[PDB]
């Protein structure tokens, strides 16, 4: 059930003349993978009143 | 196509056979566009007469 | 002659008009919107577009 | 040796700058030309004899 | 990469046609007369 | 001449088969007629003219789950008003060009 | 809120390198902070990117049979990005002794 | 002569070991072809497509060009995978001949033989490094 891709189809794939998958397919993950620093999240999780 | 012994310079039919100019033709637009250098010197002077 | 908003009196509205000249002049500069840039003169329109 | 070392870690750091480039296959790409030059020389000598 | 017509046999004309303009005209219409470079080369004899 | 199925009243006007490279310049100069009229800022549907096929029909979004499932969410436009106004201009041009 | 348009993932830099073993002390503080900031990210493989990040470390203290073909126990935990690479030991802990 | 001819056709073979690269296939807006997507190179455009010629007077080389089939020009079958990226390959009908084309296709074949998938290159490098360094290759379609 974990989502692998997210695709935007200009025409639904049964009827498009030449396959043109959305370019976001090429990316390794399913979206724009911004990195995050886990040693910076963990400061805000343990502190913060 | 111009003929050598004085025979009038005729032009090409639809079925690629040289028929004589002095008649009544049906130039399609596309053809006129690609032969106006030879329309203006051969068949259109045979129009003004 | 189609001269859009010739009798307007309100405000600027939208910067867009089809001011066709009367047919005594040449009405060719309003039919070169799409595929007619650079390769065509200012006195002719492309019939294939 | 160093006291607290991990031999699968110290080689992972020392062999790091080797395989970060595709210079490992220059010896591989050179072989596919030493083959094709060898057959087109053996078929060039023995077609003259 | 090549990015050109992958040919290797150029149609050339080694003997040019005569640009005769006084006597006997209309026999030879150069393609270039109308301002176009002809696709097949024009010459008296065109070798490959 | 193929593609989407809209009622086309301009049809005797001679036009060649518009490929994907030529439908960019049609789609670019239509979304440049909405950025000049309504003077929007930002994209306003012009993304559809810089990559991919411009002959879009029934734009839809979908995500593929790993277990052999795909959830297409077809989002078509509802009532269209300027296109309803355009199709009467395009059917008056063929009457009085 | 904008999941699917942009997913935040854990950095490929704050992962413990798989050559390093868990006896290295500052290579488990990178793995402790990875688990606490695990569910914060919206990356749907952040279970496997957290679980295999430990299993890269103790890969000779506790040797295990990572059942996905091509991925070895020491394979780094930024490789597990597809749902086909989720190891069958992780999906069911009865396969782990 | 045989030893000299064979050393000339070796230079004919080796000078043709290239990769055919696709330039841009711009559509033809003029009325000579009208819509069939030719390949706009500058003085080679009128030398690659003899079908697109203007034949004003019946000359001997224009008598041959009158039999040119009008649709056999330009691209025929763009095989593009991802929308918005470069196409994989195209099938055009330019002036190129068969003998040179055959040599070029063989050279493309050779490159294909010594090429492995990204699930094989990472299985070579991690085995050429004795799994000291194991690396991640993303699982998304590199076309």
């Amino acid at each position: 059930d974990v989502i692998t891709n997210v695709l935007v189809a200009r025409v639904d794939p049964a009827q498009r003349g030449d396959a043109a998958v959305d370019i976001r397919a090429t990316h390794a993950t399913f979206a724009a993978a911004l990195p995050v620093d886990p040693a910076a999240i963990v400061v805000a999780m343990l502190c913060g009143q | 196509v111009p003929r050598p012994n004085g025979l009038e310079p005729q032009l090409i039919d639809d079925g690629n056979v040289p028929r004589d100019i002095a008649g009544d033709w049906v130039y399609p637009s596309d053809v006129l566009q690609v032969s106006v250098a030879v329309f203006r010197d051969y068949v259109w002077p045979m129009v003004k007469a | 002659v189609c001269m859009t908003n010739w009798a307007s009196l309100g405000d600027e509205g939208r910067g867009l008009e089809v001011r066709l000249p009367p047919p005594t002049d040449s009405s060719v500069h309003a039919y070169k919107t799409v595929l007619s840039r650079g390769y065509i003169d200012n006195a002719q329109f492309n019939p294939l577009a | 040796t160093e006291t607290n070392l991990i031999p699968s870690h110290h080689y992972g750091k020392a062999f790091a700058p080797l395989f970060a480039s595709n210079a490992m296959f220059t010896r591989n790409q050179r072989a596919v030309i030493t083959r094709e030059a060898f057959v087109c020389a053996r078929s060039a000598v023995a077609q003259c004899q | 990469e090549d990015t050109g017509l992958c040919t290797s046999f150029m149609l050339l004309d080694n003997i040019p046609s005569a640009h005769l303009t006084k006597e006997l005209i209309g026999f030879t219409w150069f393609m270039q007369m109308y301002q176009m470079t002809p696709p097949l080369p024009e010459g008296a004899v065109n070798r490959i | 001449d193929a593609g989407f199925l809209v009622p086309r009243p301009l049809d005797a006007l001679r036009q060649f088969d518009v490929t994907s490279a030529a439908a960019a310049e049609i789609m670019h100069a239509v979304n440049d007629a909405f950025k000049t009229a309504f003077d929007l800022d930002g994209a306003l549907l012009d993304g559809l003219a810089l990559y991919g096929d411009p002959r879009i029909a029934d734009l839809s979004a979908a995500y593929l789950q790993y277990g052999g499932n795909v959830v297409r969410e077809h989002v078509p436009p509802g009532p269209s008003h300027i296109h309803r106004a355009l199709q009467q201009v395009e059917s008056t041009f063929m009457a009085e060009m | 809120a904008y999941n699917g348009l942009v997913t935040t993932v854990l950095s490929e830099d704050a992962f413990p390198d798989s050559s390093q073993s868990i006896t290295h002390l500052p290579s488990m503080w990178k793995c402790l902070f990875l688990t606490l900031a695990g569910p914060m990210t919206s990356d749907p493989h952040s279970p496997v990117k957290v679980f295999m990040a430990l299993a890269n470390l103790l890969a000779q203290p506790e040797p295990i049979a990572i059942g996905v073909p091509g991925m070895h126990q020491t394979t780094p935990a930024s490789q597990f990005s597809h749902p086909g690479v989720w190891p069958p030991g992780f999906l069911n802990p009865q396969l782990i002794n | 002569l045989r030893s000299n001819v064979l050393l000339m056709l070796l230079q004919f073979t080796l000078s043709n070991l290239k990769i055919n690269k696709s330039s841009t296939f711009t559509s033809d807006v003029t009325t000579i072809t009208s819509g069939r997507m030719i390949r706009a190179f500058p003085e080679l455009l009128a030398l690659a497509y003899p079908g697109r010629a203007v034949l004003p007077t019946q000359t001997k080389n224009a008598q041959f060009l009158s039999t040119a089939i009008a649709d056999r020009i330009g691209r025929l079958d763009r095989a593009n995978l991802i929308g918005g990226e470069v196409s994989a390959m195209v099938e055009c009908m330019e002036l190129c001949d068969a003998l040179t084309l055959h040599i070029r296709e063989t050279y493309i074949m050779l490159l294909r033989s010594m090429h492995q998938d990204p699930t094989q290159i990472v299985q070579i490098v991690n085995e050429c490094a004795n799994n000291l360094l194991n690396s991640t290759i993303p699982i998304s379609l590199r076309p």
